[PDB]
């Protein structure tokens, strides 16, 4: 039917009944329904009053020559009879999430873990047409049939955060494809594919090269802070960057060793740890500088990389 | 040389076996050269050196040492493999060949002239679990893509 | 509650009651309130009459497909019953001032004296959501937790 589109396993329907909603780019069907029983429609109020809506022809767009609003059969009057309201097609939010959550859109992901991805979106036009998904390689070729896993290319409204194929959303197994940057294309089934009704979600595939670390400088003096970046890690998980206490100056104290790593960037906690307990920057309760053996700073990652910093001050000249 | 043959529109798969191809295109297939660069020529016993080389078509590579017999695996450490970048080049930090634990390193401890080679992940435990854990013989090492170079170890004097 | 947001130590609330105000980019909550008792709303007058407002879905922006104005349950009619007016989100003025006054925005300041700075702003959306502050280094990294001193990253209207 119309308004319950998946109830009949149909990707679209253009049999409009009285009082339903119609979108900008539709192409009404002149068969049985409100396309042959009442092909001429006129506006009711607001900017749409007086303006006519020809259902036998495709409906124009960009809110010109067809103002948004309720449409009568009589126009602005005393009749509330076969009826159409004109909305705008919209895609609001859309994300790519792993089998256990975690947005990975616009961020590089490991080829090994890119085997149970999901695509979800929210769209305004659910009564009229479903929205298609089309995966495109960087060369620009439709690889959808190779990577499709289920749900039949149709993603339902809502269903954002659905990590299972039971809910709305299509799963893509992008593990077999090579490394590169890929674009997922969402657009309406038949007609609603123009601006604000379509969205391109990008995705980067690259080898699971071991976690990459780089420094803005290699030759520095004491006191000069150095920013270190962690690269190519799984989003939402906590890495640990360690500091060997042998490189520390011998005349350092307990409080002097807990400030080697700064809270700059995505760093979560800083302190010094041992094989049994840890001494964080919150309090001087755990191991002391002579008691402890490692200096650490647990750091998360948001996107493809995270940035931290170090204090080269009080470090051995080596 | 490998050829590709296209056929006219509307032809069936079974009926296309005999009809000549409308056009064609040919390409050549070889195997990429995976070679080592730095562990070559001379080596002071007990010293540390980096692993430098290239690998056109590889994901995991292993280093083996041979002397009058089997290619004993050298336990480089983490996962016994080195990844390759987009530039078809793989590298490792400074590693002491004799210092590291394993029976492979024991061959290089004694002074003499030996052989060292690298091999791609085509071994994969010569069939089995996804890990390089064997001592491949001459036939097994040569069968896959690999390369070896002569190395000799010299004594260390302060 | 809604309209008095800091009274419950909340950074936001989406439980709209009858007669309140709603902004362009909101995402109404379909829980108890005017999101399950009356999810369908229609315009009243002006350019918004006849146009519908779907509260169960996020509200569009840039004054297209959702004209600004008061919305009835019946439309342009003789009923004044569950009710929403649609405004636009706005930040009017904002400045950085030293501990004893003096705007220092867009101007170089000494590192020694840059230790008691303040950030203030005026925003239209005070009933709905507070406004966040995020300090970014020239390299482009969130250093807010390092430089924060108080007020919990939330700045009130006025002030």
């Amino acid at each position: 039917e119309r308004g319950n589109l998946d109830a009949d396993s149909e990707s679209f329907n253009k049999t409009i009944q009285s009082g339903d909603r119609v979108f900008l780019g539709e192409e009404i069907s002149t068969d049985a329904g409100l396309g042959a029983s009442n092909p001429l429609l006129t506006g009711t109020a607001g900017n749409s009053e007086g303006v006519s809506l020809d259902l036998s022809s495709p409906i124009p767009q960009t809110t010109e020559n067809q103002p948004l609003g309720t449409y009568d059969v009589d126009g602005s009057g005393s009749a509330t009879t076969p009826n159409v309201t004109l909305l705008a097609p919209r895609i609001t939010d859309s994300e790519i999430l792993t089998s256990s959550g975690g947005d990975v859109t616009g961020s590089a992901i490991s080829s090994s873990d890119a085997g149970n991805l999901y695509v979800n979106a929210d769209y305004n036009y659910e009564s009229a047409e479903k929205v298609e998904v089309t995966v495109e390689d960087p060369s620009g070729t439709d690889i959808t049939n190779e990577v499709l896993s289920g749900t039949d290319t149709f993603v339902d409204d809502g269903s954002i955060g659905s990590t299972s194929s039971t809910g709305g959303g299509v799963g893509i197994d992008m593990s077999d494809q090579d490394a590169g940057e890929y674009t997922i294309i969402l657009e309406g089934a038949e007609d609603l594919d123009f601006g604000d009704a379509t969205e391109t979600m990008t995705l980067t595939i690259s080898s699971q090269d071991e976690i990459g670390i780089e420094l803005d400088s290699e030759s520095v003096t004491q006191g000069t802070d150095v920013q270190y970046t962690v690269t190519n890690g799984i989003d939402g998980n906590e890495h640990v960057v360690a500091m060997d206490l042998s490189d520390l100056q011998n005349d350092a104290t307990t409080e002097q060793a807990k400030e080697v790593f700064r809270n700059i960037g995505d760093t979560s906690e800083v302190g010094i740890a041992n094989s049994s307990a840890t001494n964080t920057s919150g309090s001087s309760t755990g191991p002391t500088v002579e008691t402890a053996d490692i200096a650490y700073a647990v750091v998360e990652i948001d996107g493809a990389s995270a940035v931290g910093g170090i204090e080269t001050q009080y470090l051995d000249d080596s | 040389e490998v050829d590709l043959e296209v056929y006219d529109a509307g032809v069936s798969a079974t009926a296309a076996v005999g009809q000549d191809a409308t056009n064609d295109i040919t390409l050549t297939i070889e195997e990429g050269g995976t070679t080592l660069s730095s562990p070559t020529g001379q080596y002071v016993v007990g010293s540390e050196v980096d692993i430098n080389g290239t690998a056109t078509s590889s994901d995991s590579v292993a280093i083996y040492v041979r002397d009058d017999g089997d290619w004993q695996l050298l336990e480089i450490g983490g996962d016994n493999e080195i990844s390759v970048d987009s530039d078809d080049t793989f590298e490792e930090e400074d590693i002491a060949l004799s210092g590291l634990s394993g029976d492979g390193s024991s061959i290089l401890s004694l002074t003499g002239t030996y052989r060292i080679g690298v091999i791609d992940a085509s071994d994969a435990d010569v069939g089995g679990d996804g890990s390089v854990d064997d001592s491949l013989t001459t036939s097994e090492f040569t069968s896959g893509v690999s390369s070896s170079n002569s190395i000799r170890v010299t004594d260390q004097a302060l």
